[PDB]
């Protein structure tokens, strides 16, 4: 029912550095009816910039908010983007809820945007009422500590690496793997 | 907290390790060959890391992609001197278990316990 999308910029925002709110973002990305839905840019900065303060203050705002949504989703940098997701799932050790991170390799104000489809993989995901921290992108969804960046400029960018993929989008259906 | 990841080459001496202890660096990890090279000849890596491992936490995980490292079958060798396996760890996973492990303890000891343990489905063990 009730997700939080929470901004830390990347190339998704970008008209690296986050031009563009979280909020604007996903409507950009073109997800119109999310009203249910509620936005916090914690960042707005170029992921290489990444450091483990900026860590540390996304763990404190997840805490603040695992007990209050369904579901949460974080939009970032990729090249970073397993940095960070690895790091949480240390850090908020078994969430109750998903906790799903996602972003692209084109930012979503261009038409051949791959934000379109992470966004709808990540949030079919924050509904799906299974827990963790995870990596939605390019139709799939992978567990959070077992995400690299593997393609610096393919839309398939992210792989599990030694364990199956979690789930995948499929048309407008969830497919647990 | 801080943490340096070095990839193993041929023609890489012991000389740098050193260097980061003496920085003040917290962590070394080892993108070793395969299931986890460490070269014991014609190398001072070997002497060098044995001597480390027992100040900070050395990490040998592998330069490749998938199937993580196996020491207990250069595995032994580097396990029997300090060396810490980051098993099928990512590296991701295994750069921020480590430093995230640090901020809570300094004791090598209790590090390579927690880097062998399975927190959150980051590692097979």
């Amino acid at each position: 029912m009730k997700i939080l999308l929470i901004g830390m910029g990347g190339t998704i925002a970008s008209v690296y550095e986050a031009s563009l709110s979280v909020k604007e973002v996903l409507d950009i990305a073109g997800i119109k009816d999310c009203e249910d839905c509620d936005f916090l840019d914690l960042k707005n900065v170029d992921s290489t910039l990444i450091q483990p303060e900026d860590w540390v203050d996304l763990a404190e705002t997840l805490y603040k908010n695992v007990k209050k949504y369904d579901g949460i989703i974080v939009t970032h940098g990729t090249d970073t983007l397993a940095y960070t997701s690895s790091m949480i799932s240390f850090m908020l050790r078994n969430p109750p809820i998903p906790i799903v991170f996602t972003g692209s390799m084109i930012p979503a104000t261009e038409e051949n945007s791959d934000a379109p489809l992470n966004l709808q993989t990540a949030i079919k995901f924050a509904t799906s009422g299974i827990r963790g921290v995870y990596v939605a992108f390019n139709g799939k969804v992978m567990l959070g500590v077992r995400t690299s960046k593997v393609r610096t400029m393919s839309r398939d960018a992210f792989e599990s690496i030694n364990y199956p993929i979690i789930a995948e989008l499929r048309g407008e259906d969830l497919v647990v793997n | 907290m801080a943490v340096l990841v070095i990839k193993l080459i041929p023609g890489l001496s012991g000389d740098i390790f050193r260097a980061a202890v003496e920085l003040g660096y917290r962590g070394i990890v080892i993108e070793g060959y395969g299931a986890g090279g460490i070269p014991y000849r014609g190398s001072d890596l070997l002497q060098t890391i044995e001597e480390l491992s027992k100040e900070i936490p050395i990490v040998m995980t592998t330069q490749a992609m998938y199937d993580g490292v196996d020491l207990t079958r250069v595995g032994r060798l580097a396990l029997r001197a300090g060396v810490i396996p980051a098993g099928d760890m990512t590296k991701e996973a295994t750069v921020t278990k480590l430093m995230w492990i640090l901020g809570h303890t300094n004791n090598v000891e209790e590090i390579k316990v927690l880097m062998r343990k399975n927190l959150v489905g980051e590692l097979r063990d």
